[PDB]
């Protein structure tokens, strides 16, 4: 009983350490996050200056969005919690091998099997896709955005020029963001049901 | 008996409303209900998009 | 009418928030008592000790 | 006399320690009946928003259900008095053999 | 626990809060919003040439 | 965060350590107690020697 | 038996429960229960690092 | 940007360092009553002399 | 390397001999207590046999 | 969490505590005669090395 009960204390304060390195997963994306807003705004005046603006001008808000982009590979490959990046692909939610893995499997009570896993997947290309993302598109759609000089060349009518599919993948990434931050935030709320269980347990 | 009081129950009582206070001001500061990602995660993603 | 809605989700009913502010003190100051009380009774057992 | 006596005292600590028992049962209980409540709310809001969001969105507000109920059977696959689970269907009221219950 | 309160969330949110009105009185006083380079680059090159 | 989780670490549930030194306290003065009667029987030998 | 009372152990017991009310004070008064480097190591390293 | 980098060098977050000063100030009275709580034993040594 | 599932790496597998030698420990502990509670009755047996 | 030189210091930890069992079973005397240690395993291989 006693080595139970200290290993559920244990217990309580692993799931607090376990919600503080998801409240750092999350900040982290949600600076990400405000990234893409902004780079979106930038995506729908290149979206009208591709019809007013030059290329050349195309190029400046271009210099900006790659700026952007390298702000992302940033936080994914700084944001660390005990040395340990978490955005990056380290943790492919499901990767080709299931072995490779690594899943974050944390501690929740005292006594065998009585964990949660947790997964996470974010860097630049971090775009529409299927498998890996997709080679022209989907990838590079938030590493290196298309309204360069190519933008010019079409509207909508191409799938890696057309205006319709970038944008359409910006939103995808954003999609995926929140869809992430949305996992991590729930996962905040099951661990807080988890201390409350282990404080009954502890009672 | 005496290495166990009843009223740790007041104690793991009081940490909890303590942390109610604690969302209570990051709610407040902030005037955000959706200012951590969590307690509101769906609404939150509705929000962003 | 997407930033009233918006505004519906993710800010806050501070008046609201202020009174569950207060409620929430009051909770746990009045459980602060209930410790201060809960600390006087192995003293009477100790009283009963001699 | 004396042996009904001590087996009395022992008697109220065997009921001391059932309660206990039941206690964590209740305190688990209370938090899967508070994922419920939550979950009540994402199902209204999935009412309405079945009729203002897209598909896309009610797919993102299932994200979060499917977490509350991963904790669901989280719940009832960690909660243990002595190491012995008491929620899951170890204990079915009527099994369709009694002698299972 | 004393060493750390929770509501230093609220001293990072009030030194943001601040530097939001900072910008604000940057833009007021100036009535630009492209005051700094910084807060607007492609719209300022823009508006540049 | 981190300053969260090095306080959740180092710090004191200053609250619960006081109840421990209260209980603390109680058990030593009560051990001392015991001591104050554990020092009455030789003088009962004594009685029995006269 | 006259040179050795059996509450000797109330003694030790007393030393003992004297020895937490110091661990006790020394966690109070600094707030810490890493105050001393000992009764938390890991936790230390972890939280030093 | 010069007196800007100045002022982060030298100037106090004195927001924090209230906190911080409120802080010490708790340590302090806190420390305090543990050496109020730690002169009361020696009088129990003298209750067991007499 | 693994969470549970290599029986020698495993949280389980570990966790579950920690416990085992702590079952060890306390089941020597009880049979040693035991055997004071026996040589107890004994010592009584003995003084009624001297009386 | 953390990595595993951390999980390296946590392991220094659990090793100072073996020995510290190693101790008591090699440390533990009644009249010179060492208990705890393998002397009187339970049931050696050959009962009469019990």
């Amino acid at each position: 009983m006693r080595g139970q009960i200290r290993g559920l204390e244990m217990a309580s304060k692993n799931s607090q350490d376990g919600i503080s390195l998801i409240q750092t997963a999350e900040g982290a994306l949600t600076e990400t996050h405000a990234i893409l807003q902004r780079v979106r705004e930038l995506v729908v005046q290149a979206g009208n200056t591709g019809t007013q603006d030059k290329a050349t001008d195309l190029q400046s808000i271009q210099d900006e969005i790659s700026a952007l982009t390298d702000e992302i590979d940033g936080i994914s490959n700084r944001t660390e919690f005990h040395g340990k990046k978490l955005l990056d692909g380290t943790y492919k939610v499901d990767t080709a091998t299931p072995a490779n893995q690594k899943n974050l499997v944390f501690q929740i009570g005292a006594n065998a099997t009585q964990q949660i896993s947790v997964n996470i997947e974010d860097m630049g290309a971090d775009a529409l896709g299927i498998k890996e993302a997709d080679g022209s598109i989907a990838a590079l759609h938030s590493v290196n955005d298309l309204d360069v000089t190519k933008f010019a060349d079409n509207a909508a009518d191409c799938a890696d020029i057309g205006f319709d599919a970038q944008l359409k993948v910006v939103d995808e990434a954003i999609n995926q963001v929140s869809s992430q931050r949305a996992k991590l935030g729930a996962v905040q709320n099951r661990l807080e049901h988890t201390i409350n269980n282990l404080s009954a347990s502890g009672e | 008996i005496n290495h166990n009081i009843a009223a740790l129950n007041t104690l793991n009582r009081l940490s909890s409303n303590n942390s109610a206070s604690q969302k209570n001001m990051e709610k407040l500061s902030s005037g955000l209900r959706i200012n951590r990602v969590g307690d509101d995660a769906a609404g939150l993603a509705i929000s962003e998009k | 009418n997407l930033t009233a809605a918006e505004s519906r989700i993710r800010d806050v009913d501070m008046a609201k928030e202020m009174s569950e502010f207060t409620k929430n003190n009051i909770l746990s100051q009045a459980s602060q008592a209930m410790l201060a009380q809960a600390n006087q009774q192995p003293q009477n057992v100790l009283q009963l000790l001699r």
